[PDB]
């Protein structure tokens, strides 16, 4: 009986411990992929921002040889 | 704080910016010289959304005036409340974009840029807590439709997580027959859809209407034009200006009124609109639907309503306001989609607007916004067509493939309203 | 010992806890400056307010307590009002930019620049309590920091503090008194992620509060200051039991082990009597009869869902004033022979009662009437399960066409995190379903 009442408190023990321990991971793990997603996105904002300046040079360039006619 | 920074760009940006300063001034009772002399706390609660503060107890515009060319802000200068913008905030250039979007975006507009931008970071620098920015400007001149777009593009890569706004005034043949002014309003849209957060569609076409129609004013003049537009933009800001919880700042603006992305178009409108000499909540909240009362030359009735904010302002009955507000949607309720619920948010603000013992303000993300931007494709289509006047463009350095991109993107945007107009629950 | 922490997450959170935390003053003698003079322990003690309330060597009775919102106007107007002195500067934390009604903004990218420092301020409460018992949550389901901020909160307070008790108050949206259009998709979110980290949580429905202004108190066009009086009336009545002793007073936990027959069937409906004008009440006393008949009137529940159409898993009855158990006993008799009350075949038809003693208080200038006896029936309905199916049914309209999904996903957030959340509330709703049906 003594052996038992033991291992009663000991799963108790363990199963709040894994309780914490799958809720520590599961942040860590959402806070990651958000991070990295929204990163991503502006990163896709300012890559077609970064096109539109390219864009913008492509032109005062093809005015520049127009004028050398 | 959370600080909102404006920009007007090219005449009329700079036009009904000035209008809309000296309406708000007032408003705040902030006078000419920056100084405060107003009687009530409600004013200057979040008068830093607006205005900074700087010594001598004065407020200072958070404002910067932009144009290609001297004239306009030589006036602005010489307005009413002239002196209480800041001197270091006019940059101007010389040339002048003569009508044309290219020289605006592309080649003077990119010449005088990076100038306003040091005015633009100088403003954001000391700002507590940046919201965004607000821009006013015409999309069928050259500054304000070409540079305008340009500075979006520019200030959207150094400040990419604050909220871009616009007041962009739609061109018209009944006001302007400058022939090009259909190519630089397609080509500012196909900019607007991709880089602004939210835009209020003013429309000179609706502006005329209203003062020729409604009032009997058989030749409106641009101060007649402007009185509509500045009634307009003190209302559709005094959620952002005054206490209150609903569309408190940009952000939650945008996110009550905008459920796609590229669908940010919204149609304003404003009562009272009455003749000279010719008032109750069921009687403003009827006339704030009607077609006649849009700043924008659309029929909600030819589509649906996506969202609507609604802000009634002056001393009235709360409870009058929500049962006739309920009352308004329960008798239209085919105008407004079924898959988005309780979209249409209604605020009462104690303070009415200058003169008026009550008002009503307006804002609707409609389908029926696709009529504004036909026109404007019917007109561009004709002249593109032709190829008329494209030398004007591609000797800036432009080429035929930019405007057919441009032209596709505003047909994109008109399919993709008539998709969700078409759109069912079931 | 005993203590229980308090957190206001939000406008509506905070707005409340304005609300509640000037009702115990008022009722446990507090002054607005703290001092207390009936209490003779200085700077200590183990009374029963002492749950709620520390004390200082000089004094002061100091809320056991942290208001936090993502924006600083509205704590502001508790840092600059009436009550505060009340409050140590630290338990009031504010950010500078809100969470614009978005969920992803209150969860993520605001709400992580801020969590670390309510942990800490959270933790300095933690460390004043000999025999903490666990914490009680206000926020709304709608707002971007009540919905986003809350759940991120509860998340890392299971971390740290494990499966100490968290009990919620979560204000749920009425069209009413709304300000967002993506306020379900809030509450959905909020609801899946908070799930498994909540014990016990008390919904307000703000249009059942709005209704029972409108009729009960006769108020044109009710202001959140009247739905929040009333609201706090109710908290306290929940809470009394906690900040008084009493013979016959029943402490919340013993109601809670009759509330919760299954984890996720942790929330239980609300019923608040007398709510009454002072012009109505002036010359009527409400009998014990009387207050307890009204708590099977569903006018008078705190979230709209008829009980009528459910089943019964728990009925608890909290008496406070002036209340001895032979009224409630012929009033509980009368009410069996005369009710819609259906309970599951596997639960036990006992009315649970409990009654503390301290008659009910009002604020001054408030809508209620002050009353010799007030009652809140505490019920575990199947009928509650009403209030997610409408709430889950606007989520699912908008959703079909991913309406103002953009404004989340560029905060970071994918679209799997919205079916997920869904796929839970449709197991919830399907949980209080099997709940009801009889056993084999
Ligand atoms: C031509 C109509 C003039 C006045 C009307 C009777 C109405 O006035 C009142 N008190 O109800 C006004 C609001 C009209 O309904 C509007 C069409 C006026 C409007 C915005 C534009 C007209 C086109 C424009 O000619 C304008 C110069 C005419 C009159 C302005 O002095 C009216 C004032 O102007 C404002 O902008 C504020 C709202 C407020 O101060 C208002 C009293
Ligand atoms: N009962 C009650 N409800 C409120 C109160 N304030 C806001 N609400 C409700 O709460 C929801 C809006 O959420 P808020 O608490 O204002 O938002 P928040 O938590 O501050 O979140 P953000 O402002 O988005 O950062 C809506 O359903 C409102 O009707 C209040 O004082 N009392
Ligand atoms: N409503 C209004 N429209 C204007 C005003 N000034 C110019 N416009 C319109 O703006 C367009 C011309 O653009 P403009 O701003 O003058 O050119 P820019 O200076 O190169 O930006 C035309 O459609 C005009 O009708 C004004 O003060 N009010
Ligand atoms: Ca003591
Ligand atoms: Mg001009
Ligand atoms: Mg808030």
């Amino acid at each position: 009986k003594r052996e038992h009442e033991r291992e009663v408190i000991q799963k108790a023990i363990e199963e709040n411990n894994n309780f914490i321990k799958m809720a520590k991971e599961k942040l860590a793990q959402k806070m990651e992929s958000n991070k990295e997603n929204r990163e991503a996105h502006l990163a896709a904002m300012l890559e077609r921002l970064q096109e539109k300046d390219k864009h913008a040079e492509e032109v005062r360039k093809n005015k520049e040889l127009k004028e050398e006619a | 704080m959370r600080e909102i920074v404006h920009i007007q760009a090219g005449q009329c940006g700079n036009q009904i910016g000035a209008k809309f300063w000296e309406v708000i001034s007032d408003e705040h009772g902030i006078d000419p010289t920056g100084s405060y002399h107003g009687d009530s706390d409600l004013q200057l609660e979040r008068i830093n959304v607006y205005y900074n503060e700087a010594t001598g107890n004065k407020y200072v515009p958070r404002a910067i005036l932009v144009d290609l060319e001297p004239g306009t802000m030589d006036s602005v200068r010489s307005g009413p409340f002239g002196q209480i913008f800041r001197p270091d905030n006019f940059v101007f250039g010389q040339s002048g974009a003569g009508n044309n979007w290219a020289k605006g975006h592309y080649t003077e507009g990119a010449e005088l840029v990076d100038s306003v931008l040091d005015v633009v970071r100088k403003e954001s620098e000391s700002c507590d807590c940046l919201q965004g920015f607000q821009l006013t400007h015409s999309l069928g001149g050259g500054t304000g439709s070409g540079m305008g777009t340009l500075l979006i593009s520019k200030i959207r890569e150094e400040y990419p997580d604050r909220i871009m706004n616009t007041f962009s005034v739609m061109p018209s043949p009944k006001v302007s027959d400058t022939v090009v002014e259909p190519y630089n309003a397609t080509l500012s849209v196909h900019q607007l859809v991709e880089n602004t957060d939210e835009t209020y569609c003013i429309d000179n076409e609706a502006l005329y209407d209203i003062c020729f129609r409604t009032l009997k004013l058989t030749t409106p003049t641009y101060g007649d034009l402007n009185h509509l537009v500045s009634a307009t933009m003190s209302g559709v800001t005094t959620c952002l200006r005054f206490p209150g919880q609903l569309n408190a700042d940009l952000r939650k603006l945008a996110v009550n009124m905008v459920p796609f992305p590229r669908l940010h178009f919204f149609m304003p409108g404003f009562a009272p609109l009455t003749s000279r000499g010719s008032l109750t909540v069921p009687e403003l909240t009827q006339q704030m639907f009607d077609s006649k009362n849009m700043m924008a030359a659309c029929d909600p009735r030819h589509g649906r309503y996506l969202t609507v904010a609604a802000i009634f302002r002056g001393r009235m009955s709360m409870k009058e306001v929500d049962e006739q507000m309920l009352n308004v949607q329960n008798k239209n309720s085919s105008y407004f989609v079924e898959w988005i619920p309780n979209n249409v948010k209604t605020a009462v603000c104690d303070i009415p607007p200058r003169g008026l013992k009550m008002s009503a303000t307006f804002i609707g993300n409609s389908t029926a916004i696709q009529e504004l931007f036909k026109r404007i494709s019917e007109q561009f289509t004709a002249m593109f067509r032709r190829k008329a006047f494209l030398h004007w463009y591609t000797g800036e350095g432009m080429d035929e493939m930019e405007f057919t991109e441009a032209e596709s993107n505003m047909n994109d945007l008109v399919s993709e309203y008539q998709q969700y107009q078409d759109a069912t629950a079931d | 010992m005993r203590e229980c922490i308090s957190i206001h997450v939000g406008q509506a959170g905070v707005q409340i806890g304005n609300a509640c935390w000037e009702l115990y003053c008022l009722e446990h003698g507090i002054q607005p400056d703290g001092q207390m003079p009936s209490d003779k322990t200085i700077g200590g003690g183990d009374d029963s307010f002492n749950t709620f309330f520390s004390e200082t060597g000089a004094g002061k009775h100091v809320p056991r307590a942290v208001f936090v919102d993502l924006e600083p106007t509205v704590i502001d107007e508790v840092r600059t009002g009436t009550y505060r002195q009340l409050f140590h500067p630290e338990q009031l934390i504010t950010g500078k930019e809100d969470a614009a009604n978005n969920y992803a903004r209150g969860h993520y990218t605001i709400g992580k620049e801020i969590i670390d420092l309510v942990l800490d301020r959270i933790r300095k409460l933690a460390d004043q309590c000999t025999g903490l018992q666990g914490f009680l949550v206000f926020h709304s389901f709608g707002g971007g920091t009540g919905s986003g901020f809350t759940s991120l909160l509860m998340e890392r307070l299971s971390v740290d503090y494990g499966k100490k008790s968290k009990l919620e108050f979560s204000i749920y949206p009425a069209p009413q008194v709304s300000t967002a259009v993506v306020e379900p998709y809030n509450s959905i979110l909020t609801t899946h992620t908070t799930l498994e980290h909540s014990d016990c949580a008390f919904m307000v429905d703000n249009e059942a509060i709005y209704d029972i202004c409108r009729r009960n108190l006769d108020i044109e066009r009710p202001t959140y200051t009247n739905l929040n009086r009333l609201i706090s009336q109710i908290v306290s009545s929940i809470t009394a039991s906690l900040r008084f002793d009493g013979a016959l007073n029943v402490d919340l936990t013993e109601f809670q082990t009759n509330l919760v027959p299954y984890p996720r069937i942790h929330f239980p409906l609300a019923t608040y009597a007398p709510v009454i004008s002072a012009e109505k009440a002036y010359h009527e006393q409400l009998s014990v009869a009387e207050i307890t008949n009204a708590c099977f009137e569903p006018a008078n529940q705190m979230v709209k869902c008829d009980p009528r159409h459910g089943k019964y898993m728990a009925c608890c009855l909290l008496y406070r004033g002036d209340v001895v158990p032979k009224d409630v006993n012929a009033a509980i008799a009368t009410i069996k022979t005369k009710r819609s009350i259906q309970f599951v075949d596997w639960c036990p038809t006992g009315f649970k009662v409990g009654i503390n003693y301290q008659p009910p208080t009002v604020v001054p200038g408030g809508d209620l009437a002050k009353v010799q006896r007030a009652v809140c029936m505490l019920s575990n309905t199947t009928a509650i399960a009403e209030a997610w199916a409408r709430l889950d049914h606007k989520f699912d309209l908008m959703y079909a066409k991913r309406a103002f999904v953009h404004w989340y996903v560029g905060e970071g957030m994918e679209e799997g995190e919205f079916s997920e959340a869904r796929e839970d509330m449709a197991a919830l709703e399907k949980d209080y379903e099997e709940v009801g049906v009889d056993s084999v």
